Order: C-alpha cells, then structure tokens, then sequence
RNA sequence: AGCUCUUUCUCGAUUCUGUGGGUGGUGGUGCAUGGCCGUUCUUAGUUGGUGGAGCGAUUUGUCUGGUUAAUUCCGAUAACGAACGAGACUCUGGCAUGCUAACUAGUUACGCGACCCCCGAGCGGUCGGCGUCCCCCAACUUCUUAGAGGGACAAGUGGCGUUCAGCCACCCGAGAUUGAGCAAUAACAGGUCUGUGAUGCCCUUAGAUGUCGGGGCUGCACGCGCGCUACACUGACUGGCUCAGCGUGUGCCUACCCUACGCCGGCAGGCGCGGGUAACCCGUUGAACCCCAUUCGUGAUGGGGAUCGGGGAUUGCAAUUAUU
C-alpha cells in the first residue's frame, strides 16, 4: 500500500475529492485524463496548478479526482482546488515543510483560491419577488 | 438463545430523543450485546406554507410552519428479559418505538 | 330508497372538506391532514406544526 | 324523525344499553360502522336522537361534525318506559374501579 | 484507449461510420420520415443519422451498468417551446431508441441486463475498445 | 320523479291535521361584534419606581454634541438606577483530514476472481489500465449523515476622532456587517359574517333563502393592473459533451400511489411486469441554461407562435363552451 492522502475542493454546489498516492504519476478526473475535462475554455484552469508549480512534481505520485454536485463551472473550480490542496497535503506528510510552503506561496500568490474555499453561496428568496433581493412589481393605482 | 433485533425510534424534540437513544445505546452494550449504536437518520422537515390571513386583501404575507420528525435505530441481539426490559424502560414522552424480529 | 338524491362525489373540490369545519375551500391536503387553511392556522400548535423561521 | 317502529326500537334499545351514541354529521353514508342493524346513519339515528334530546333525556355535543350523544337521567327513565323494561334497568354504566 | 480515453465526439464519429461500412445494423424502414423527438423542430439533417445515434447509445451503455429507452428519450429530449408557456423537458422518442436497442442486440453489442435495462456485452465491450484505439491512433491534432 | 294521475296492492300508529316551537342558510350588516389579519412598523418608538421642578394636570429622566442598523452608546445635564420594542433571543447555512458513531449512507482498500477488453506493452503466460459484478470472518469515517465541539470578540497592529464612544485600512482567516423568524406603547369604522357548530339582531324558513337535471360564472366597440412570450447571428436550428439541488410517494375518514424495465405506435400515447411506508425504490434525481461539431446569413426569415381548420389520444358517467 503506499504513501497517500485524501483532500477535497468546493465551489458553489459540487465537491471534488482527491486521492493523492505514490505513483508513476498521471492525473485522472472521475475516470478520464485531466486532459479531457471540457468545458475546455476553462480547461487551463485545471491545468493551472500543475504549471504554477512545475509539471515534474507529479512524477512520484498518482492523482485521482471525483466531483459530484454543482454544475459545469462549479465543478471545474472544485476539482482544481482539490488537486492543489492534494499536492500540498502530500508534501506535508511525506516530503518536507519548506517545499509545501513554497507551493502554497506560488498558488496563494497568483492564486484563484486553490487552497482556500470560497464562501459565497445561495441567498434564500423571500416572498414578494421571485429572487432574494428582487421585489415583484407595483403599479400603485 | 439470541435473537437479532432492530429497534426503530421516531419522534421530535431533540434533547429527549437524544437521551432516550443514549440510554438504549449505553445499557445495550453496557451489558454488552454491543448494539450497532444509534444510527441517526436524516431528520425530516414537514413544511406548510400559507397566507396569514384566513382571507386576503392585504400585503401578501406568508407563513411557514414546520414539523420536524427525527428517526433512529439501534441493533440488539439477545433474548427474553433484556428485550422487553430494554424496550420498556426507556419509556415516556413523545417517542414512537418499534421492535422488529429479523430478516425480512 | 330514493334512487334520487346523489351524483358522483368521488373526486374534485366537492369530494372533500375540513375535518374541522366542512369548508370545501382552501384545503390543506398535504401529509393527509385535510384541514382548511383558516382552521389549520388555529390548530397548528396542537397538531405539532411550530414556527421556527 | 320520521322512521320505522322497528328502527326506532333499534336506536332506543341500543341507546339504552350503550348509554352513549356517536354519529358523524353526514346524511348519506347510510350505514354507520358499529351496531347499525343497518338502516341509516346520522338521521334516523340523528333525527331520533335530536328529538330525544329536545324533550330533555339526552344531551348532545357537536364538536368536529361528529355529534356525541349522552343519555340523561330523566332520559333513562323515559327510554325505560319505551322499552318497558325490567326496573333496575342497568345500561352503559354498571361498574367497578379502584 | 478504454473508450473513456477518446473524446466523445470523435469516438462517436468514428464508430458511427464504422457501423455504416459494416452494412448490417437494421432500420425501421422509416428513418426518412421521423423527427426523433416531439420537441424536435425538424428531423435530422443527416438522414444518415441512424448510425450516429446507435454509436452514441453503444458508447452510452458501455459507460454505465444498464440503461433503457425512457432514459434515452429524456437524454435526446431537449426543451420544447410551449409557445405562450415556458419551456419544459420532453424526453425524446421511444421507437427510435428501442429499435436502436433491438438492432444493437442483433450485432450483440448489447444484451438484456439483469433487473431490466440493456447492458453492453463483452462482445461489444471488445468492439468499442477496438475502434477506440483506432481513433486514438489516427493522429494527434 | 309514484313528482302528479289512473288501477289497487303495500307499510302499520312512525306519521298526519291544528296550536304553540324549532332548525338551517355561501341570507344582510365587518359601518352591530370575538379571533385572525393588513397598516403605522421591524419605525425607533414606549414606561414605571424614587427624587428634583410645579397650587395642578404635568415635567425632568427620554439631551446641545458626537456616534449607531436601532432612545445604539459616550458625554454633558438635577437626576439615579431599571424595564418594554430594537437588541440580546431563536432558526437556517458556510470553516472544522478534530469529537462520538453509521450494511435503510458511502469510501478506501483489499481479498479480488470473474465479466474481461485487449487499451498499450509483450509472441503469449504476464505487467500497468476505467468500469460493472462478486460479495466477504477487510478496514474507514475523508467525502455523506446528525448529533455534540470550537471559531468572530471588528481579536492584533497602524491612522483618524473630544484621542472617548466610534470610524477606516491591514493580518489570521469563514472577516466585523450570510439570510430569515420573534415584535412594544397605542391606533384604524383597514380587511374578514364566504374559515368559524365564533356570533347578535335582523331576514327567510314547506309554495324555502336548506338538494338533484341544465346553464351562467368562461357572454365582446373599449380601458386597467399582475404576468407570459417576443422582437433574433451573445441568436433560431440539427447531431454530440454533461452536472444538480429543496422536495415527493402507495398499503390513505372511505377511493386510491410513485413508477424504473420488455413490447406496439411517428407522436400523443397504448400494453405487460416488478420493487418501494422510502437514507432501501422511482433517482450516483446522468435537469435545463450551458459547452460544442454543423446549418442558417441577417430576409418578421428558420426570429415569433397568434388565430383558425382537420385529425389522433388521455381524465371523467358526462369535456359540447376547446380540461389538457
């Protein structure tokens, strides 16, 4: 069995779990390579962590991710967060602290939230409008 | 003997429910059949929405009442006394209880 | 005896009321409670429907 | 209210033996669950009971469209007479307790 | 390539054509006339399309434990323009999908699965994997 | 409808007929009334004790100033110390590789063989590989769950301000304000008798103003309000990528459920099954926008889907005045 961590990522609705364990190293999402992904325009968003921190690194490790929930963009943000958090969680138990800090540095610097979950979430709609802040219509008389 | 037994409890106000469950759990193992301790089931929110009048002209105002059902089960294996005993204390408010033989 | 005196009552507004008050209008049929809204307002505490938010 | 001389007896006789009666406020089910040597629902039973009450003899409570009928003392004597029955009668009270 | 390896559009595009060459699939004589969904505006521009759906379905089943026509009608089902009313789902035809399911069986790509729903067969599983490779092989680009 | 009538059987003292008297009413009055409710108002409003100030009703407290979402606070002030609304309070939802746990929830990871494909490598045995299925005397609680736990106090720091109350920037990090629910003093001819077996009086009450057959409510030169759908190339289209969440169900106060899956039909739908009091099943809600490979090409055209005609089917005993 081998050195291994689990992590997760969370946007909007749609959590993404990462299992990051020692491997040859080559980075699959649900069950397909991180090279498919599509929405696609976004696709770099999910490459983003790897480039930020040098493509090598992932050579002592196998990476797999599953997302359920949210929707199409929602999912992308979650998986990318799960992957970067993953890599850092892994350097924290197996490698050394200075490396992981170096990585949090590069992410956090340029960032996108990679290691921290955005709070923002639905506000409830209130009777008298079909939205939360939207109020219906009035004519007076 | 030993019989495989399932106790379901469904009811409402929490702190009472929780300490009925506590008690079944603690006396269960305490003299250790060892449970399969309280499986908290997702609490159920019955929702009703109405206009506050009975009867209407008036800012349209809305009221929503809930009724919150809470479920639990606990798994005992034994027999005779500790069955009817462990069910029947554990008794009083506000608490539906069902005990089921086994398999089907 | 009076074959005369009824037409279908199986379904529709006319097939039901308030177990409380006869009213065939504004009837709460959810969860099998079958109370008219005006009544349900007055009995929601004794049924176990409580205000929380 | 209206009715038979047989159905009336069924009502009076059961009432005298039970001491209580219930009928949902419906004039259509024609028949009611429990007793009912069948013939009626509120009506014959409601009307007979309603008449019995107006002259005293029975006290009626409406709540929730059921109408719960409670036999009174003066009424016990009255049904005693209608049934003609054995003095000491002894209807839906007899009793023990504690 | 697992079929999972190839992009959905190219995979389906390649397989659908392969089916066309094979020449033996079978085809409710209609297919000229049919819309494919009540929701549908016009039938399919590629009157040739019967093959594409078949490929799409074969791929669709291979992915998952077992699926049936109702699911497909909905999958194919798009949004239908109520006109005055707001738009709503309308699961797409059941004859086409069924015929597709029956026809595929003839080739053995799929077989009745246990507990309802058609499942891919090992014969099909093998067949899809084989074309999947051919597509991967073609080129880079 | 034996309702009425002819004909002459039937029930059997219930009823009829008379008097006195009830009973219902979706009958009237909310401008006769309870309750409930809107509104002023989620505004910052409200009051007592005790004292001071006045013959007295009363007044100060409860304010020039600053500050606050808020009569929130500070300060000053003949007041001091409190309560009411606001707030605190409760509810919901995010930060917890912490907590205690889970076969009516999942995950890891086996044991994993098999299905088993060869997808690549290998001639193949064999290796790496995505899923389904096996289920197990596997392991777990990370995702999931629901309970208890902690976190925010504008905490530290730096400008500003009576150097105060506060304000602003900055860090950790969920950042001071996530979003509701709870509403006083006192009012209104606000609304409601059609929610009420709440209700007065009134009105009616056998030739009913208490039920069935049938229609209106749905009658169209015209105005108004809430909405919906639109005016297109950020689009309309066809193939194809593809993910969810709050909620819901039958075995029911008296007739009846949610429905996966096979078949037939272009559709609409028809038909045969089988599970499910449900965290088990429908439903990894495989949604839709959207994304995309094509077509169209700026033409009220393929934007738009009105109106009408014919026709298929579903609900119901009955749809004609289209239920759809």
């Amino acid at each position: 069995p081998l050195q291994s961590v689990q992590v997760f990522g969370r946007k909007k609705t749609a959590t993404a779990v990462a299992h990051c364990k020692r491997g040859n190293g080559l980075i699959k999402v649900n069950g397909r390579p991180l090279e498919m992904i599509e929405p696609r325009t976004l696709q770099y968003k999910l490459l983003e962590p790897v480039l930020l921190l040098g493509k090598e690194r992932f050579a002592g490790v196998d990476i797999r991710v599953r997302v359920k929930g949210g929707g199409h963009v929602a999912q992308i943000y979650a998986i990318r967060q799960s992957i970067s958090k993953a890599l850092v969680a892994y350097y924290q138990k197996y490698v050394d602290e200075a490396s992981k800090k170096e990585i949090k540095d590069i992410l956090i610097q340029y960032d996108r939230t990679l290691l921290v979950a955005d709070p923002r979430r639905c506000e409830s709609k209130k009777f008298g409008g079909p939205g939360a802040r939207a109020r219906y219509q009035k004519s007076y008389r | 003997a030993i019989h495989r037994i399932r106790i379901t409890l469904t009811s409402r106000n929490v702190k009472s429910l929780e300490k009925v469950c506590a008690d079944l759990i603690r006396g269960a193992k305490e003299k250790n059949l060892k449970v399969k301790g309280p499986v908290r089931m997702p609490t159920k929110t019955l929702r009703i929405t109405t206009r506050k009048t009975p009867c209407g002209e008036g800012s349209k105002t809305w009221d929503r009442f809930q009724m919150r059902i809470h479920k639990r089960l606990i798994d005992l294996h034994s027999p005779s006394e500790i069955v009817k005993q462990i069910t029947s204390i554990s008794i009083e408010p506000g608490v539906e209880v069902e005990v089921t033989i086994a398999d089907a | 005896q009076q074959l005369y005196w009824s037409h279908p009552r199986k379904f529709g507004q006319g097939s039901r009321s308030c177990r409380v008050c006869s009213n065939r209008h504004g009837l709460i049929r959810k969860y099998g409670l079958n109370m008219c809204r005006q009544c349900f307002r007055q009995y929601a505490k004794d049924i176990g429907f409580i205000k929380l938010d | 209210m209206l009715m038979p001389k047989k159905n009336r007896i069924a009502i009076y006789e059961l009432l005298f033996k039970e001491g209580v009666m219930v009928a949902k406020k419906d004039v259509h089910m024609p028949k009611h669950p429990e007793l009912a040597d069948k013939n009626v629902p509120n009506l014959h039973v409601m009307k007979a009971m309603q008449s019995l009450k107006s002259r005293g003899y029975v006290k009626e409570q409406f709540a929730w469209r059921h109408f719960y009928w409670y036999l009174t003392n003066e009424g016990i004597q009255y049904l005693r007479d209608y049934l003609h029955l054995p003095p000491e009668i002894v209807p839906a009270t007899l009793r023990r307790s504690r | 390539v697992t079929v999972k390896d190839v992009n959905q559009q190219e995979f389906v595009r390649a397989l659908a054509a392969f089916l066309k060459k094979s020449g033996k699939l079978k085809v409710p004589e209609w297919v000229d006339t049919v819309k494919l969904a009540k929701h549908k505006e016009l039938a399919p521009y590629d009157e040739n399309w019967f093959y594409t759906r078949a490929a799409s379905t074969a791929r669709h089943l291979y992915l998952r434990g077992g699926a049936g026509v109702g699911s497909m009608t909905k999958i194919y089902g798009g949004r239908q323009r109520n006109g005055v009313m707001p738009s709503h789902f309308s699961r797409g035809s059941k004859s086409v999908a069924r015929r597709v399911l029956q026809a595929l069986e003839g080739l053995k790509m799929v077989e009745k699965d246990q507990d309802w729903g058609r499942k891919l067969t090992p014969q099909g599983q093998r067949d899809l994997d084989r074309i999947a490779g051919q597509v991967a092989a073609a080129k880079k680009k």
